[PDB]
C-alpha cells in the first residue's frame, strides 16, 4: 500500500510459527533444509557484538515476556569485557492463565529457539545458557532436549562455533508446577536450588544473577523474534506496528470463539480481528474480554474496545495492558464476580508466601471476602471492605504477583460493581450455568 | 557523607545508609518485624513502608525503609495519612490469621507483635471502633510443640518474619530449620530433629513472637515479673 | 539409597551445572524419584540432601515448594485435572464433580483398585483446548469433554498405554475448531 | 440453620475417631488447641459438645502427620477441616441436610476417614 503494516495487509510475513504444525517441523534437518542455521552463521563471522546489539536496539523490540521492557536495552546493561562467565536464560516457563503461546515453539520449532539463543548469548558474551522450562510441558521439554542434542552432533553447539571463537552451550532445567518460578529472579534461585521467592530486584540481574554472574534472562518468544530481525534486518521488524509498538506477536485467544488459538498478527492488529476475521467470532454473548494475560485488568465488549489496536499504549491508555497476548472472552452467562472469584483463588494458590500483604493479603482475607460473596452470604459491607482492601496490597507487596491480583479485581469492580453489589443485596450465589458437553 | 532530612529533622549519615536506620537516627520511627541487627536486611513484612521524595519529586509508591539506600537530599515522610493507613493496615494483615493465646502465651508483655500492634494499629480515619475486620477461620496448625530439650515451637503464632532461617544459614552457618509449603500453608520445620547447631537458642531471642520459645523456662513468670540482673557469663574465656 | 543403581544420571546432570552450585541438582533429583517411585518418602530427602551437599531440612522445604511432587502414595495414574478460568469457562468444574462423583475421591485418597488418585491443578497452558487434563507427567489429554473422558478412564482400566489410546472426536493443535 | 449445631455434632464424632485410631495403631492423639471463645466466654452462655478446637495425629517425635478443625462458634464460612501436614493436601467438609458429613459431594465416613489416616500415617510419619 503506502504506510504502515497493521493486519491482514497482503505485505505481512509469517516468521515465528510459520513452521509450526507442519509434519516433523523440529527435525534438524527439516530446520537445516527450510532455512538452517545460516543467520547465526553469517552473524558470528561478520557483525560484532556490540553491533549485533545495535541491530537489534533499533528494531524496536520489546520484552515479550508481558513486561514489554526494550531487549535492545536490557542486553546494553550487561557487562562489556570483565573476564566473567556470563549466562544467558530462556524463561520458558509459562504459566500465565490464558497464555500459551510459547508452548508451541518449543515443541515444533525448537532450533529456532537455539538459533536465536546463540545470536543473543553472542550479543552479551555468554558461553552458557539455559532454558527454564514449565515441569508440566512434557513435549515441549523432550524436543527441546532432542534438539539441544542433535544440534552438538553437527557442531551448532560447542567449543568453536563455525570456525570462530565463541562457544555456546545450553542446558535444560525442567520446572515442578509454581507459577512463581515465571518471576526472572525467582526463576533464578529455583534452578539455583532454593525455595522460589523473588529476590531484592534494586541489584538487577545483569550486575548480579545466576550464581552472582552477570547474567539475562528472556522470554521464549522475545529470543525467536532475534532471529528474523538478524536475518532480514531491523527495517522489515519496524515496517509492522505501531508508533511504539514495533514487530509482530503471537497472540492466543481462548475462552467461546469459533476456534480458540495462537494466531501471529503484526503489532497493532485490532480486537475485532482477532476475536472475528481469525478466531471466527464468539458462541454466547460476550460481556467483557481479558487482553493479555490475567494479570490485565479486563475491559467491557464493546464496540469502542473491539476497535482498538492489541498495543504497549493503547490498551495502556484503556486502562489496562498488554500482556502476553493471552486474551479470553467471558460470556455473559458467567458473573464477573465469579470470573474473578476464580482468577484470585488462583493468585492465593500461587504466592510465594514471603509478603505479609499477599500472604495473609490475598489469599486469606481477599479468596475470603469474594467466598462468602460469592454464596449469597455477603452484605453490601463486604463489597466496601473487598473495595478498601485493594489499596492496602496493591502499592507496596514485594513482588508485582500480588498487584497482579488487585489489579484485575480492581477493574472488575470499577465496570462491573452492579453484578457484586446485586449477589449481595439478594442473598444471591452466582449462577452455575452448565458449561461442558 | 549524605545529607538526609526525615520528618522534618535533618540528619548527616554515611552513604551506605538504610534509609530505616535514617529514621531512626532522626528520632522518628516506624513498624519493624522482620529486619534485625547482624541479619541481612530484607523487605518481607512490608511494614517499615515510608513516603519518598527525591526533589518536591515525591515516589508514586512506598518504600521499604530498611533495604533503601539513603540518596543525597532525600525526603522521608512517616508521618503522613497515606503513611498511617497504610501502617495499621499492615498490623491488620498480620493479625489476621494470628492465634489469641497472649494471656496464656510465654511471649508476655516482652512481644514485639503485641507492642508494635498498639503502637501503630487501628487507623484513626476522620462511631463504635471497629477491632477486627476479618471474620473468617483462622490459621490452625501444629501448636506447642518442643523442637529439642531447649526448644519448643508454636506454629500458629509465627508471623513469619524470615528471621530464624535466616540467621540459621548466616550467623552459625547451619540450615536446621526453614520454610516449609508456599503461600498461605506455609511453616516453619526441620528435618534435623536434635537442632544440631550449638547456637540453637539465639533463635528464641530474635523471633519477634511466641513461635520459638526457650523451653528451659517455660511457664515461670510473666516477662515483667523476672527481675533482670545484667552480668557476664563465666563458663569460659570469651 | 536410590541412586547408588544409577550413579550415571548423578555423573550427567551434576554436569549441568557450576562446582559451586550443586544445589541446582536437587530439582532434577527430585524430578526422578518421583517418576521412578510415584512419591518422594522421607529417606530419599535424607539422601539428596547428602549428594547435593546440604542439609535434609533446606532440601525437605525446598521439595514442598512445588505441586507437582507428592508427598504421599499416587494411584497408577494420577489424574490432574486443570481448574483455572479458560477451563472453568470449559467445563472444569463439572469435569471435577464427574469425576470425583464417578470415582469416589478426592485429593490424599486413592480409589480401592490402585489405579486412580486425582488432584487439582492450575492452567496447564493450553486453553485453547479446554478442559484439559494431563495424567501423570505424560502429554496432556486435551478436549477432555464427557464423551472423551470415559473413554480415557476405560482405557487406562483396562490396561492399555495412554501414548495410545483411540479418544473420540478430534482435538487441534495450536488452533482449535469448535461445533 | 441448625446445621451449624449439628456441625459439631459431628465434629466430636470426627474426635472419636481419631481417638480411635490413635490407640488401635498406637500413635499419638493431640489436643492442639481449645476455642478461645470458651476460655474468654467470661459468665456468657456456652452448650458446644467440647471445648477442643484444633486435634491432630501426631508421631513418634510429635510432629503432626494428620490436623484437624472446625471453625469457632461466633465465625463466618463454617466447616471442618483436613490437612495432611508436609503434603499439601488440604479439604474443606461441610454438613448437608439428610445427606451427611460431605466433603463437596463424597460422604466422609468413618471408613473413608480410617483409609486417609492410615495412608498419611505410613507416607508421612518421620519415626
Ligand atoms: N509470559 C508469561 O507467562 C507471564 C508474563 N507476566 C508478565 O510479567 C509482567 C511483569 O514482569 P516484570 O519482569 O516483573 O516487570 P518489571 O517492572 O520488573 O520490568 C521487567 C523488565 O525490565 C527490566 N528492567 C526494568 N528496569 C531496569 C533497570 N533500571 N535496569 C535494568 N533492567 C531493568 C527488567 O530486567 C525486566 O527485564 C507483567 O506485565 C505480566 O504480564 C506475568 C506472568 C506470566
Ligand atoms: C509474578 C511474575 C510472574 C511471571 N511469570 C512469567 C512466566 O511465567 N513466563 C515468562 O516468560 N515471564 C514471566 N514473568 C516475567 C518475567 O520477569 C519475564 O519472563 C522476563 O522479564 C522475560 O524477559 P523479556 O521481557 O525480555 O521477554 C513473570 C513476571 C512476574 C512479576
Ligand atoms: S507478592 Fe506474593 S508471591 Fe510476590 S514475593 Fe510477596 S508473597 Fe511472594
Ligand atoms: S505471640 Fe504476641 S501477639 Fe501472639 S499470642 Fe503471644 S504475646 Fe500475643
Ligand atoms: S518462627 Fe519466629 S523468627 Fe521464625 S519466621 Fe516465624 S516469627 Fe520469624
Ligand atoms: S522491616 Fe522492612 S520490610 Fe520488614
Ligand atoms: S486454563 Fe486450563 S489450560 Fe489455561
Ligand atoms: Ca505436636
Ligand atoms: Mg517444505
Ligand atoms: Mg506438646
Ligand atoms: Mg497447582
Amino acid at each position: 500500500t503506502g504506510p504502515i503494516l497493521s493486519g491482514l495487509d497482503p505485505r505481512f510475513e509469517r516468521t515465528l510459527y510459520a513452521h509450526v504444525g507442519k509434519e516433523g517441523s523440529w527435525t534438524l534437518d527439516y530446520y537445516l533444509r527450510h532455512g538452517g542455521y545460516e543467520t547465526a552463521k553469517r552473524v558470528l563471522k561478520e557483525k560484532t557484538p556490540d553491533e549485533v546489539i545495535e541491530e537489534v536496539k533499533r528494531s524496536g523490540l520489546r520484552g515479550r515476556g508481558g513486561a514489554g521492557f526494550p531487549t535492545g536495552l536490557k542486553w546494553s546493561f550487561m557487562p562489556k569485557d570483565d573476564g566473567k562467565q556470563h549466562y544467558l536464560i530462556c524463561n520458558a516457563d509459562e504459566s500465565e492463565p490464558g497464555s500459551f503461546k510459547d508452548r508451541y515453539i518449543l515443541e515444533d520449532v525448537p532450533h529456532l529457539l537455539i538459533e536465536g539463543m546463540i545470536l543473543a548469548g553472542y550479543a552479551i558474551r555468554a558461553t552458557v545458557g539455559y532454558i527454564y522450562v514449565r515441569g508440566e510441558y512434557r513435549r515441549a521439554a523432550d524436543r527441546l532436549e532432542q534438539a539441544i542434542k542433535e544440534a552438538r552432533a553437527r557442531g551448532y553447539l560447542g567449543k568453536n562455533l563455525f570456525g570462530t571463537d565463541f562457544s555456546f552451550d545450553l542446558h535444560v532445567h525442567r520446572g515442578a508446577g509454581a507459577y512463581i518460578c515465571g518471576e526472572e529472579t525467582a526463576l533464578m534461585n529455583s534452578l539455583e536450588g532454593l525455595r522460589a521467592n523473588p529476590r531484592l530486584k534494586p541489584p538487577f540481574p545483569a550486575q548480579s544473577g545466576l550464581w552472582g554472574k552477570p547474567t539475562t534472562i528472556n522470554n521464549v518468544e522475545t529470543l525467536a523474534s532475534v532471529v528474523p530481525i538478524m536475518e532480514r534486518g531491523a527495517d522489515w521488524f519496524a515496517q509492522m506496528g505501531t508508533e511504539q509498538s514495533k514487530g509482530m506477536k503471537l497472540y492466543q485467544i481462548s475462552g467461546p470463539v469459533k476456534r480458540p488459538g495462537v494466531y501471529e498478527l503484526p503489532m497493532g492488529t485490532t480486537f475485532r480481528e482477532l476475536i472475528y476475521e481469525w478466531a471466527g467470532g464468539p458462541l454466547e454473548p460476550i460481556q467483557a474480554i481479558i487482553p493479555g494475560g490475567s494479570s490485565t485488568p479486563p475491559l467491557p465488549f464493546t464496540e469502542e474496545v473491539l476497535d482498538t489496536p492489541m498495543s504497549y499504549e493503547h490498551l495502556q491508555a484503556k486502562g489496562s495492558m498488554l500482556g502476553t497476548g493471552g486474551v479470553i472472552l467471558i460470556p455473559e452467562r458467567v458473573s464477573m464476580v465469579d470470573a474473578m472469584w476464580n482468577l484470585t483463588r488462583f493468585y492465593a494458590h500461587e504466592s510465594c508466601g514471603k509478603c505479609t500483604p499477599c500472604r495473609e493479603g490475598v489469599a486469606g482475607f481477599m479468596v475470603n471476602l469474594f467466598a462468602k460473596i460469592g454464596t449469597g452470604q455477603g452484605e453490601e459491607k463486604d463489597v466496601e471492605n473487598l473495595e478498601a482492601l485493594l489499596p492496602l496490597i496493591e502499592g507496596r507487596s514485594f513482588c508485582p504477583l500480588a498487584d497482579a491480583a488487585v489489579w484485575p479485581v480492581k477493574g472488575s469492580l470499577r465496570h462491573f460493581k452492579d453484578q457484586y453489589l446485586a449477589l449481595a443485596r439478594e442473598k444471591r450465589p452466582v449462577p452455575r450455568p452448565s458449561l461442558w458437553r | 557523607m549524605v545529607r538526609v532530612k526525615v520528618n522534618d529533622r535533618i540528619v548527616e549519615v554515611p552513604p551506605g545508609t538504610s534509609v530505616m536506620d535514617a529514621v531512626f537516627h532522626a528520632g522518628y520511627d516506624v513498624p519493624l518485624f522482620c529486619s534485625e541487627k547482624h541479619l541481612s536486611p530484607i523487605g518481607a513484612c512490608r511494614m517499615c513502608l515510608v513516603r519518598i521524595g527525591l526533589p518536591i519529586q515525591w515516589q508514586p509508591k512506598l518504600a521499604a525503609s530498611c533495604v533503601t539506600a539513603v540518596a543525597d537530599g532525600m525526603v522521608v515522610d512517616t508521618l503522613s495519612d497515606v503513611v498511617r493507613e497504610a501502617q495499621a493496615g499492615m498490623v491488620e494483615f498480620t493479625l489476621l490469621n494470628h492465634p489469641l493465646d497472649c494471656p496464656t502465651c510465654d511471649k508476655g508483655g516482652a512481644c514485639e507483635l503485641q507492642d508494635r500492634t498498639v503502637e501503630y494499629g487501628l487507623y484513626e480515619k476522620y462511631e463504635l471502633p471497629v477491632y477486627t475486620r476479618f471474620e473468617f477461620t483462622r490459621r490452625h496448625v501444629d501448636k506447642h510443640h518442643p523442637l529439642s530439650p531447649f526448644v519448643i515451637l508454636d506454629r500458629e503464632r509465627c508471623i513469619h518474619c524470615k528471621r530464624c532461617v535466616r540467621y540459621f544459614e548466616e550467623v552459625p552457618g547451619d540450615e536446621v530449620l526453614d520454610f516449609i509449603e508456599r503461600g498461605v500453608h506455609t511453616f516453619i520445620g526441620t528435618m534435623d530433629f536434635g537442632l544440631p547447631s550449638g547456637f540453637s537458642g539465639n533463635i528464641t531471642d530474635i523471633c519477634p513472637v511466641g513461635a520459638l520459645l526457650d523451653l528451659t523456662a517455660r511457664f515461670r513468670a510473666r516477662n515483667w515479673e523476672m527481675e533482670e540482673t545484667p552480668t557476664t557469663c563465666a563458663l569460659c574465656p570469651v | 539409597g536410590f541412586f547408588d543403581d544409577k550413579q550415571d544420571f548423578l555423573e550427567e546432570t551434576f554436569a549441568k551445572y557450576p562446582p559451586e552450585g550443586r544445589r541446582a541438582a536437587i530439582m532434577p533429583l527430585l524430578r526422578r524419584v518421583q517418576q521412578e517411585e510415584g512419591w518422594i518418602r522421607p529417606e530419599r530427602i535424607e539422601e539428596i540432601a547428602r549428594l547435593v551437599g546440604t542439609t535434609p531440612t533446606e532440601v525437605m522445604g525446598v521439595a514442598s515448594f512445588y505441586s507437582y511432587y507428592q508427598f504421599v502414595p499416587t494411584g497408577k495414574y494420577h489424574l490432574q485435572v486443570c481448574a483455572t478460568l479458560s477451563c472453568k469457562l470449559a467445563g472444569a468444574e463439572e469435569l471435577w464433580d464427574y469425576l470425583t462423583e464417578t470415582l469416589g475421591i478426592g485429593p490424599g485418597e486413592v480409589t480401592p483398585d490402585g489405579l486412580f488418585s486425582v488432584q487439582k491443578v492450575e492452567c496447564l497452558g493450553s486453553c485453547h483446548t479446554a478442559p484439559v487434563i494431563q495424567v501423570n507427567d505424560e502429554p496432556y489429554v486435551e478436549c477432555v469433554t464427557r464423551a472423551r473422558l470415559e473413554a480415557l478412564l476405560a482405557g487406562l482400566r483396562a490396561g492399555k498405554r495412554l501414548e495410545e489410546i483411540e479418544l473420540p472426536g478430534k482435538c487441534g493443535h495450536h488452533v482449535h475448531e469448535v461445533e | 440453620a441448625s446445621s451449624e449445631r449439628e456441625l459439631y455434632e459431628a465434629w466430636v464424632e470426627l474426635l472419636s475417631w481419631m481417638r480411635e485410631y490413635a490407640q488401635a495403631k498406637g500413635v499419638r492423639f493431640e489436643k492442639e488447641a481449645d476455642f478461645p471463645d470458651f476460655i474468654y466466654r467470661m459468665e456468657r452462655p456456652y452448650d458446644l459438645p467440647t471445648t477442643i478446637m484444633t486435634a491432630s495425629l501426631s508421631d513418634g517425635l510429635g510432629e503432626p502427620f494428620l490436623l484437624a478443625d472446625v471453625s469457632p462458634r461466633h465465625a463466618k464460612l463454617k466447616r471442618i477441616g483436613l490437612r495432611l501436614p508436609r503434603a499439601h493436601i488440604h479439604l474443606h467438609a461441610h454438613y448437608e441436610p439428610g445427606k451427611g458429613l460431605v466433603t463437596g459431594k463424597i460422604p466422609l465416613t468413618k471408613e473413608r476417614f480410617f483409609a486417609l489416616a492410615d495412608r498419611a500415617r505410613e507416607a508421612l510419619a518421620f519415626a
